[PDB]
């Protein structure tokens, strides 16, 4: 029904390596040889025609052949009532299962090296208690393991789009009624090699949206496949010479539906990522794209990102980029949100939003007189003091922040902005309130102010204390 | 005639034959027209009373990589639910080794020489039958013996069921009703002369003359 | 990883042909160079093919747009997608005033350059509201070559030579601004008017004066200005008949007012208790959100089926 785990000891780079799994499996990262040898070992588990041969010397760890190479591969049988699988699976195996243990099964890979004939036999077990395995039955060259699954291998090298998308269409509707009697799983590696863009996206819909890949493992360096990922398990290697590697299990809140083509155009760009600053808008894109220019023109090819977050929550970006372990920045400011209906009533959005990653969650609502007679810049003054108030108050929940890598600003950017550039923005936005005018048109402002700074601007800005998450960044 | 009014049934069937009426063309015909139809994992299962039958049908058939029994209904429970699931039941000192005398007239005493002696029992009275009684046993204490037994085999047929014991009727029953696996039985009411071997023809009879969902038919060829 | 293989490949061919071919003209022929390479790596291969001396000649085929990050100085020759072979190409440069936006720029029209057909938008609540709109209605409008792209803070000249010039079918919707002018009081500048005549080879337009006395402020300010907005929209009424010959759209006051017109009573009862227009320009990000989590599919194709969104229905292809 499910597949749950697997283990890799001493095979290859893998010296003691612990993988959760789920039907759809997506592997990606820098090292590029973990890659192919976690899709070799899968092969030498399940595909016939490569564990046909041996294990050389050169597929031990360190060329150690003196160690053990164990593959072990777990499955939940908890849904035979309302699976066809787990009969195809429960079929072949009778009296290897007990009823203490009816819901999980394993299949396990044994090599041990023989010094003097210069080859490694392998030899396969199951059992549904890891203590008491016994081998597969077989006769010949044929295995019982062999009659259960279909292995798929798709490689696009051992206009020409379409030719790709021709031999995916064949592979699906041939897998179908040739092995309507078996469970077929699919390893697709790199299928982006000579693609276009809208054929990436095409095949995305296709992996996640159609029944005919209901178990795969895919390698890609393309986030355009990852354009309509869902309900799928995301593995990521990490970019060090030792094997390591994080799991996470990706899904999409209901309440994040109509907004689900963002989050994932958004977030499949910084899974290639290192280290991720969240932002909100494109006036901060520009200022820190133009600073980072100035100082630290190569940020991108050490591994940053900057990410548009928008009009929601930080928690399914966080979660994901946690579990994942990709380093992520937050830079927020104190944002009074009159309520829908009632007048004088404002929700603290901002605070809300960073307690929300602390675990805590929430916090009562204010009241401002504000009357009829003030209004325009006089009002907006108010609402900063009431901001400055609300900041001072919760000093101890900003002080937790900071170490979670949060910044929140007292009151916004634009301040925080003066607070390093006064003496530039004054000479710059003559005769005017330079946060005042910077605050009337956000887009083409910044343009106008981006234009006229130097490098002395960008470093005094690059070197405060407000500024902080730009040296997370581009780590310090 | 009937005999085309058959290949075109699927479910529970009866074929009340008698002798040179020709059991077993149709009953390959059958097989071979519902292993053709079927495109799923599942297999069947022949079961008759002689090692004659078994090789004639195992002829016939031919060969495949699926896999179908064919053979007697003793070697049926052996294959099947004793001998892998005799330890899931009971416990791991009941030992899944034998070679089959050592006949009692104990059910216990059964027990006794397949655990310490080690060889499968078997009973004095002709009219008990001690294999399957232990395979309806098993059956009831082992999840994973119904498990398989119900992922494996999609119908079963069964032929001469005149000559059948009380505890051969309740294992199968138990296997088309709790179970739901199809059943295809041949017999011939008025050939019970192996009533010296414990044969009840009560059990055929009253399956003909009391039975709801079993389709019957009679061959006079 | 290989891509590391890869790197000191093209680092030993750089540093290669340099001393042995001193006395030669070299050219070289990079095909598909993205074949199994990180991103990272390609931004600096596209580094080194645009910011290096070692590659005074080359021809580059490519399938990703981040090779073409640091574009700038070259010939883009686009092939067009059909059997006979037909070509077009432009001689791109990033111009003296567009530099402090550069690494905008290449970023935005990298991805746009491999499209049928492209939108040209302002900002990410408009992208909000047509990625929902557009996958309600048309979910597979980015897989027959549609493309939405973020104009920010900028004139369209840039985008649109470039795209005009590869064969590439570009609409532009935009909304009548006026900007107070920086320093005196009172003035403000007729930018979407101006913005759009700079694309027909016209070019700028006169100010305008509004009193605004010192005593209205709010609401009233805005109705005031939305009020010259719809005279200035009367005005020039044959430069807009002139625009949507070109594929241009320019709404009378703003996107809201028109999203009002097509989804009033809609509006009216998601944003209960509150003027629609007035409540959903307060929180822009946020409230877009709001509309678009309570919108159903009659409401998505009445926007669609509306004459002020007829550029919805230009991008994929009607």
């Amino acid at each position: 029904m499910k597949f749950s785990n697997i283990t890799i000891k001493n095979f290859r780079n893998f010296e003691k390596v612990n993988i959760n799994l789920d039907n759809k499996n997506v592997i990606f990262g820098m090292n590029d040889i973990g890659k192919t040898n976690f899709l070799y070992a899968l092969r030498f588990l399940l595909d016939k025609e490569i564990r046909k041969f041996g294990f050389n010397k050169s597929d031990y760890h360190k060329h150690d052949t003196s160690k053990k190479i164990e593959i072990i591969l777990t499955l939940d049988l908890s849904n035979y009532e309302k699976d066809e699988d787990t009969k195809k699976l429960i079929s072949v195996v009778k009296g290897a299962r007990t009823s203490a243990n009816a819901d999980v099964f394993y299949i396990a890979l044994e090599s041990k090296y023989d010094d003097k004939e210069l080859y490694g036999n392998i030899i396969l077990k199951w059992g549904s208690e890891l203590d008491n395995l016994i081998d597969i039955p077989g006769r010949g060259n044929i295995n019982a393991l062999d009659n259960v699954f279909k292995v798929i291998y798709i490689n696009p090298l051992v206009g020409d789009g379409r030719r790709k998308m021709l031999s995916y269409s064949i592979y699906n509707y041939l897998a179908k009624k040739k092995y309507e009697d078996k469970i077929v799983i699919y390893l697709i590696e790199e299928p982006e090699i000579s693609l276009h863009r809208s054929m990436q996206i095409a095949l995305s819909k296709q992996l996640f949206e159609q029944s005919t890949y209901k178990y795969f493992f895919l390698s890609t360096h393309s986030p355009e496949l990852l354009y309509e990922m869902d309900n799928t398990r995301l593995i990521r290697v990490h970019s060090t010479e030792k094997v390591v590697c994080s799991s996470h299990m990706y899904n999409v809140e209901e309440a994040y539906g109509s907004v689900k083509k963002k989050l994932n155009k958004a977030l499949s760009s910084a899974l290639f990522a290192e280290r991720v600053l969240l932002i909100e808008g494109p006036s901060e894109k520009i200022l820190f794209e133009k600073v980072l220019d100035e100082v630290e023109p190569e940020y991108e090819l050490n591994g940053g990102f900057l990410l548009e977050v928008g009009g929601t929550y930080f928690n399914h970006y966080v979660c994901t980029l946690n579990d994942l372990g990709i380093t992520h920045i937050i830079k927020t400011d104190n944002d009074l949100k009159s309520k829908k209906g009632k007048k004088g009533v404002y929700e603290l959005l901002g605070l809300n939003r960073c307690l929300n990653l602390l675990g805590r969650e929430n916090l009562d609502e204010i009241t401002i007189d504000i009357p009829e007679d003030i209004k325009g810049k006089k009002k907006k003054e108010r609402l900063n003091e009431r901001k400055k108030e609300i900041f001072k108050q919760y000093k101890n929940e900003v002080g937790e922040f900071l170490g979670e890598r949060i910044y929140l600003s007292e009151i916004d950017l634009e301040n925080d902005l003066y607070s390093a550039i006064g003496e530039s923005m004054k000479r710059i936005f003559e005769n005017e309130d330079p946060v005042h005018y910077l605050q009337k048109s956000k887009l083409f402002n910044m343009v106008e102010l981006v234009n006229n700074l130097s490098t002395k601007d960008c470093f005094d800005v690059f070197e405060h204390e407000k500024f902080a998450c730009l040296k997370e960044l581009v780590g310090s | 005639m009937s005999r085309e009014q058959i290949i075109k049934d699927g479910g529970n069937i009866l074929v009340t034959a008698g002798a040179g009426s020709g059991k077993t063309t149709i009953l390959v015909s059958k097989i071979e027209a519902d292993l053709k139809e079927n495109k799923t994992h599942y297999s069947i299962a022949a079961v008759t009373f002689t090692n004659k039958a078994a090789k004639e049908i195992e002829g016939r058939l031919g060969y495949s990589s699926r896999g179908n029994f064919i053979g007697t209904n003793d070697g049926f429970v052996e294959s099947e639910i004793i001998r892998p699931f005799i330890k899931d039941a009971f416990g791991n000192d009941y030992p899944d080794n034998f070679t089959a005398d050592n006949q009692f007239a104990s059910y216990d005493k059964g027990l006794q020489v397949l655990k310490y002696q080690n060889i499968l029992g078997t009973y004095s009275n002709p009219k008990k039958n001690f294999k399957f009684q232990l395979a309806l046993d098993i059956l009831k204490k082992s999840l994973v013996a119904r498990q398989y037994i119900f992922s494996k085999y999609f119908k079963i047929f069964i032929d001469e069921y005149q000559d059948s014991d009380k505890d051969m009727h309740n294992l199968f029953m138990y296997l088309k009703d709790q179970l739901k696996i199809k059943l295809f039985i041949v017999g011939d009411p008025k050939q019970s002369i192996y009533i010296w071997r414990g044969a009840e023809p009560e059990n055929f009879n009253g399956l003909i003359e009391n039975s709801t969902d079993f389709n019957k038919y009679h061959l006079t060829s």
